[PDB]
RNA sequence: CUAGUAACGGCGAGUGAAGCGGCAACAGCUCAAAUUUGAAAGCUGGCUUCGGCCCGCGUUGUAAUUUGGAGAGGAUGCUUU
RNA sequence: AAGCUCCUUCGACGAGUCGAGUAGUUUGGGAAUGCUGCUCAAAAUGGGAGGUAAAUUUCUUCUAAAGCUAAAUACCGGCCA
């Protein structure tokens, strides 16, 4: 039921998916465009510099996993970043 | 004043381009086989203006032969205020 | 009347073009005390001291061409003697 | 033509739509002025016309139409710019109370 | 009437104790530079390749 | 082109869709 | 800030500083030739806010012209053939804009900003490469620079419904007598 | 009873789990019922024994029983006199919906008000609101508040007395009436505080005083303390006195939590350990540190006068009272006594300025004996240099010192007590120089008759 | 005259004031 | 198509549009106004073994970011080269 | 390098230009329809244009004085067919 009187809501199924569409007899083209569209793609993953990896590497050997204690030391961070990141950054290069 | 305001002034002159170049090349080659931050004299109308009324400027040096005088008319009494 | 819900719409900047930029009056009053005033602006000015302020207004609103513009211009120049009275 | 009857009027010109009806009354105390004859225009068709006695003083708004101006040549007349007129009025104008503002007005 | 009268200083007679923005600084004012930082890795990937 | 018009083509071109009937 | 700065200070016109500078200016060009190269410009807000870049390329013209009527007046303006007579001298080149400087009791002072199409920078580079494109040839002349366009009345609303999109092809449009194959 | 035998959603109940709460106070005991039920209730109850979550819970659940969006408008509306109140229930609501998809808000006096119009436009369902604040936004900026069913209001009588009257009337005439249950909360029951009962609640509201009426008062037997300091070394002060007695138990109470976290993570950097305790923490790690303090024989603690109202104080040497207390009189008769607890004695402090002899003046009315203390400037410690190369090189410390110190300001001008705590008074150079900067940051304070006009008879004005 | 203990101390018109017509309130230059 | 309508005309000779609506075709953007200031990062030449060397322009502003149904900065977590 | 999201931080928008008076010309268009010449010459919760008798000038709708941009349209000329 519709408590607030909104229109919207017999109409769904703040941020989106900004690049793709989670999308969900006939014709041949048709199930030729379909399957074609529907076939499983290769990701390519983004690698990390050899700079990039040696400065995470320095980090976990000076700190082992204190994020706090990485993203507040000035010696190995220099550009002040965040724990957060330092984490993000540390995930993706596979060393926790 | 003039020559005390030059002697400092000479002390933090910014550096050449021959010499940016010449330390970019330091650092290529110490990569190839963690500093403090610059000190210089701010120079450029906008941005020692931008400095004037940011109140981070701490002494103004202004020419007083500018072409379209318009320019640094202002300057003095912004710099007072 | 068609009866439709009618909808709260967001801001418009646009809308918003008015002028409250505290640097924009920062940079004009000073650009003003800087520059001076026109030889009308000072026959103001002197009208306005010796207190014939019917006058000062009459003899803005010919000069300018608007009741509004007079009196804002009065205005500013009154507040401009205000300003003067207090810094000296 | 109203002007120019009136030898006691000061002619203005246009005034602001988007000002103050009271700003109009401090602009009346510019010119050491008690009445207000205003005319104002809608549409740049209809005209609407102010009598008022500017400090507190009662006023009218009338809508103005049917207007044949001098320069016309049909009147056949003529006469003096400022001489005092002769004021004629009406029983409906001494009656009823409205119409008496608007006589003396 | 005074043809050239003094300037009257009824704006620069008050000194403001703040900065006319109050914008925040960005990271880039605390931290070093990244273009030199792209400059200096153009020029050793240069030097790499001879 | 300009650097900012080239980014927004890089991450955002044209993209290849079909309308079913 | 100075250009903001600059802005107000060229708003207020008939101050003092200003109207000193402009005396002393008008002194100055008056005494130089009717049409001459400026390097800096004297407004740099103006040139700035008109489209004028620091770059190779880019120079000021500083032109006077008499001002006065014909009781006839004539239609385009003293910008405006201000604009085409420094053009005609610097024909190589392309007129970007123009702005007022000065106005005297006898002339009218602009100084014109005009750009080289020829200059490999302003080639190489966007956003003035369109004007070496060469359909932008004597924008001056065909009235397609700001004073033009004042003067053509490229507006839109219901005050100018006889001059947008050109008035003798509004002209044309309405008294051209269209017939149908099938009437 | 408790949390569970209460039939709760599972996400609010997982959220409250995580919390930590299990036993439920006495106003939670008598207000969850009743406001679950729909019923408007009035609740003479004290700050701090549980009744921002008693007023917290029906809102939430009402709020996610009934699904709102972003899109259908404003909620629950909770109004807080105080912009550290309004900060502390905002807390306590990320903490109490960090599940639920609902969202949450809080406009407050002395922030941008652009950026909070902003907010409201893109859409709060629960708005935690100072008067003023939310008065001119319901004014003036476009926002959808038709689907208000739920109002509270916290501290009625600390509302009234600030002087919010003819706000709160036009709040009240302003907001939506049918279906709309409200829950009006206050610690004293005044004519004003009965006029707003009458004007908001439904007739026959239901009432719920917790409170005690044997209530101690005090007696001659208070002594307080003034260090009388100048506004550019008072975090000198503050650095000296711990420093020196670190070995002791020391507790100081701040005005803001930004001020809170910004000394905290700067006398970090500065080397000295102090445990903290504000409204950014997990309500969990704050409670095991105050746990940890209370226990622990020698320590320094610094926190909010609403958190000092909020907790309670166990025995201890120094309370140092660094920021102008929010309500004046509790201070000196309140946490006065609080510092000589049990059967040990403890010491008070209340750093002053000398543009702040008022107070001192309202004292000897108040008849209170006070010592004060000197201190010499060879035993200050200066560590200035360090502390504005700390600010000016590290890029988060400097975001900490300015909220920290737009804090302080907007606390200091938006106390109530003006004539002694009045914010023009200060030097806002020197209150900089002790935040850390050599230049002080852009803040703004604050945050005859027409001839012939006549009065506003009618119109078509919006 | 510092009457309670902490709380605050308590603390030209062209025109005169009459009555409207409709019992209002009217201003008088 | 509106429409020989409104409108201007001794309301003569006459002059004379536009909004809506159906169609064709559709596509949006760039600067000036902010300090990169922890680094004029930009660009014209002409000398070249072509790989990079110098002369300069430019701070009275050349790059990158932004153009008010916006945007900036921080934080945050996904997503794109 | 980029898109989004959020916010106890910000958010700069074009002047001898608008406008007033006046002369010429032009338009169906004295709220001057537009343009040009001369005199005077602005604003910042601003400015422009509309709606409104409805009680005061409420309400509505856009941001001028910088700039670019293919297609649908013209075509007695050019290369052809």
């Amino acid at each position: 039921s519709e408590s607030d009187a909104v229109p919207q809501q017999q109409q769904q199924e703040n941020h989106i998916r900004q690049h793709d569409l989670e999308l969900e007899s006939k014709p041949e083209v048709l199930r030729a465009l379909e399957r074609e569209a529907t076939r499983p793609v290769e990701k390519t993953v983004r690698h990390q510099s050899e700079r990039e990896r040696e400065w995470l590497q320095r980090l976990v050997d000076k700190h082992g996993d204190d994020v706090a204690a990485m993203a507040r030391d000035r010696k190995l961070n220099p550009y002040q970043q965040t724990a957060s990141d330092i984490k993000r950054r540390l995930k993706k290069a596979g060393l926790l | 004043l003039a020559a005390q305001a030059f002697k400092l002034l000479n002390k933090y002159r910014p550096e050449t381009k021959q010499e940016k170049k010449e330390r970019l090349l330091r650092e290529a080659t110490a990569i190839k086989e963690v500093s403090k931050k610059p000190y210089t004299v701010k120079y450029g109308l906008n941005h020692v203006v931008g400095l004037i009324e940011n109140k981070k400027a701490s002494l103004v040096l202004i020419a007083n032969d500018v072409d379209p005088i318009e320019l640094v008319v202002f300057l003095p009494a912004l710099c007072r205020k | 009347g068609h009866k439709t819900t009618r909808r709260v719409l967001k801001e418009r900047p646009s809308r918003r073009k008015g002028a409250q930029s505290k640097r924009t009056q920062f940079v004009r009053s000073l650009i003003r005390e800087v520059a001076g005033l026109a030889p009308y602006e000072r026959r103001v000015i002197e009208l306005l001291r010796n207190g014939k302020d019917k006058r000062a207004r009459k003899f803005s609103k010919k000069k300018l061409g608007t009741f509004g513009r007079a009196k804002r211009k009065c205005e500013e120049l009154q507040r401009i003697i205000a300003e003067s009275r207090r810094a000296h | 033509d109203l002007a120019s009857m009136l030898p006691h009027g000061r002619k203005d010109a246009k005034f602001d739509t988007k000002s103050r009806l009271y700003e109009l009354c401090e602009l009346a105390e510019l010119y050491n002025c008690n009445n207000v004859l205003f005319f104002e225009a809608r549409k740049g068709k209809d005209l609407y016309m102010w009598f008022s006695k500017v400090p507190n003083g009662p006023t009218v708004k009338f809508y103005a139409q049917n207007l044949h101006t001098m320069e016309e040549l049909h009147f056949q007349g003529n006469c003096l710019k400022g001489s005092r007129p002769i004021l004629s009025f009406d029983a409906a104008f001494e009656q009823e109370p409205y119409l008496k503002v608007i006589k003396e007005l | 009437e005074d043809p050239y009268p003094d300037t009257v200083e009824w704006f620069t007679s008050v000194e403001e104790k703040m900065p006319l923005s109050a914008a925040p600084e960005p990271k880039r004012r605390f931290i070093p530079s990244k273009n030199e930082a792209k400059q200096i890795m153009k020029l050793v990937r240069a030097i790499r390749e001879g | 082109v300009l650097e900012k018009t080239k980014k927004r083509l890089t991450h955002f071109p044209q993209r290849k869709y079909a309308v079913k009937a | 800030g100075a250009l903001k700065y600059l802005e107000e200070l060229s708003k207020k016109k008939q101050s003092d500083v200003v109207r000193f500078l402009l005396r002393v200016r008008c002194w100055e060009y008056r005494q130089l030739n009717v049409i001459h190269r400026a390097s800096r410009p004297s407004r740099p807000d103006k040139a700035r806010r008109l489209g004028y870049k620091a770059k190779q390329g880019y120079v000021i013209y500083r032109v006077r012209v008499r001002r006065g009527g014909r009781q006839l007046k004539y239609q385009r303006s003293l910008r405006a053939t201000a604009e085409e007579r420094v053009g005609r001298r610097c024909s190589n080149l392309r007129v970007l804009n123009s702005y007022w400087v000065n106005q005297d009791s006898t002339y009218k002072y602009y100084e014109v900003i005009l750009v080289d199409p020829n200059h490999k920078a302003i080639r190489r580079d966007p956003r003035i490469n369109w004007i070496c494109n060469p359909v932008h040839k004597h924008r001056e002349c065909r009235g397609l620079t700001s004073t033009g366009k004042k003067s053509r009345g490229l507006n839109k609303g219901h005050r100018f419904n006889k001059t947008r999109a050109g008035r003798r092809k509004t002209w044309k449009r309405h008294n051209t007598l269209s017939l149908w194959r099938y009437r | 009873q408790e949390f569970s035998e209460l039939n709760l959603s599972e996400k609010t109940t997982k959220a409250i789990a995580e919390m930590g709460f299990t036993k439920m106070t006495e106003i939670q005991r008598r207000a969850i019922p009743p406001a679950l039920a729909g019923k408007d209730v009035l609740g003479a109850a004290k700050t701090g024994s549980g009744k921002t979550l008693a007023f917290l819970i029906p809102a939430v659940e009402m709020l996610s029983s009934l699904r709102f969006k972003p899109r259908n408008g404003t909620g629950a509306i909770v109004v807080t006199p105080t912009r550290e109140l309004a900060l502390q229930i905002f807390g306590v609501a990320r903490e109490l919906m960090k599940y639920h998809s609902q969202t949450y808000g809080v406009v407050i006096g002395g922030a941008n008000r652009r950026a909070e119009a902003e907010k409201l436009g893109k859409g709060v369902n629960l708005l935690i609101a100072t008067p003023g604040r939310l008065l001119d936004h319901l004014q003036n900026t476009p926002f959808v508040f038709k689907n208000l069913k739920s109002l509270i209001i916290d501290e009625a009588d600390r509302i009234l007395e600030i002087g919010f009257e003819d706000e709160m009337r036009q709040i009240v005439k302003i907001l939506p009436k049918e279906d709309r249950q409200t829950m009006l909360f206050s610690a004293t029951q005044t004519t004003k505080v009965e006029d707003l009962a009458r004007i908001s609640l439904r007739p026959g509201p239901l009432y719920i005083n917790v409170d005690e009426e044997k209530k101690y008062s005090t007696v001659e037997g208070l002594e307080q303390g003034y260090v009388v300091v100048e506004a550019d070394k008072r975090f000198l002060l503050l650095f000296s006195f711990l420093k020196k007695m670190a070995k002791k138990k020391i507790i100081v109470f701040f005005s803001s939590c930004n001020s809170v976290k910004y000394y905290s993570e700067l006398l970090q950097y500065i080397d000295l350990p102090v445990l903290d305790l504000h409204g950014k923490q997990k309500q969990q790690k704050r409670t095991n540190t105050f746990f940890e303090f209370c226990n622990a024989k020698s320590g320094t603690l610094i926190c909010t006068d609403v958190a000092a109202r909020g907790l309670d104080i166990p025995q201890v040497d120094w309370i140092v009272q660094f920021d102008p207390p929010d309500d004046p009189r509790d201070y000196i008769h309140r946490v006065g006594r609080t510092a000589r607890g049990n059967n040990g004695k403890g010491r008070s402090l209340l750093f002053l300025q000398p543009c702040e002899l008022g107070f001192l003046a309202h004292l000897k009315a108040a008849k209170v004996p006070v010592v004060e203390y000197d201190f010499p400037k060879n035993k200050i410690l200066n560590v200035q240099s360090q502390l504005e190369k700390l600010i000016s090189t590290n890029y988060y410390l400097n975001q900490s010192a300015k909220e920290g110190y737009r804090s302080y300001i907007h606390a200091y001008a938006s106390h109530s007590l003006r004539s002694v705590f009045d914010v023009h008074k200060l030097d806002l150079v020197k209150v900089a120089k002790s935040f850390g900067f050599s230049t002080p940051p852009r803040v703004d304070i604050t945050l005859r008759r027409a001839y012939g006009s006549q009065p506003r008879q009618g119109g078509r004005y919006k | 005259e510092i009457l309670e203990p902490f709380v605050d101390p308590p603390r030209d018109r062209n025109y005169r004031i009459e009555k409207d017509a409709n019992g209002g309130i009217r201003y008088v230059y």
